[PDB]
């Protein structure tokens, strides 16, 4: 039958929640060296 | 052994920008092939509705 | 002191860094193995119908 | 016309491997001073 | 009816040359010192 | 003693961490031009069958 036919829908939301979020927070691993 | 740690710190810091724009351009690089896959699933299926 | 803890600093900054990269490949990999089962899933569908019309 | 027209699949399954074995790979480059 | 069916195309040339490039400048931050 | 030992292995284990991360890149947009290719010449053939 042609109406068993349909198209699947994708969601990628999180992981790319997740990217934008690492993103910004490897901004916390900046060094800042002590001076001496 | 401190001449290094100046060093050390400012190529890892500009490693960690560049790693930062490198993630941002995957995030949306992925977020446009999201948008056509699901822009062109629904392109088929309405073509399924008229057929 | 200064030169030992600004060298120990310099170590867990490494490592979250990297911890936080790895989950970064992590959710990459996730995602393009979802849009390649979408894509292969309509792939199959635009052909079969084609293929019955 | 019709019946000429295929849609084509991908393949990158070696792509998404590889990401994954660069993730668990950094494991090795984690620093542990003594 | 049929006619005004549509399909987008994606264009993310952009953002995979700032990978492939990004991954270049990459190896300016290796360290090189004794 | 102790200290150059350490300060000379971060520098390593940074570089090969780098060299890691390029690799990871590479195959991150090859995979993203594989699924743009393989996307767009779908979408064509669904406006070559519409237009017909």
């Amino acid at each position: 039958d042609i109406s068993q036919i349909n198209a699947s829908v994708v969601n990628i939301e999180y992981e790319i929640k997740k990217l934008e979020e690492v993103a910004k927070k490897l901004e916390e691993s900046l060094i800042d060296l002590q001076e001496l | 052994l401190y001449e290094n740690q100046k060093l050390i710190a400012n190529q890892f810091n500009s490693a960690i920008g560049k790693i930062q724009d490198s993630l941002s351009s995957t995030a949306s690089a992925l977020g446009k092939l999201q948008d056509v896959v699901n822009q062109n699933a629904q392109a088929l299926n309405t073509l399924v509705k008229q057929l």
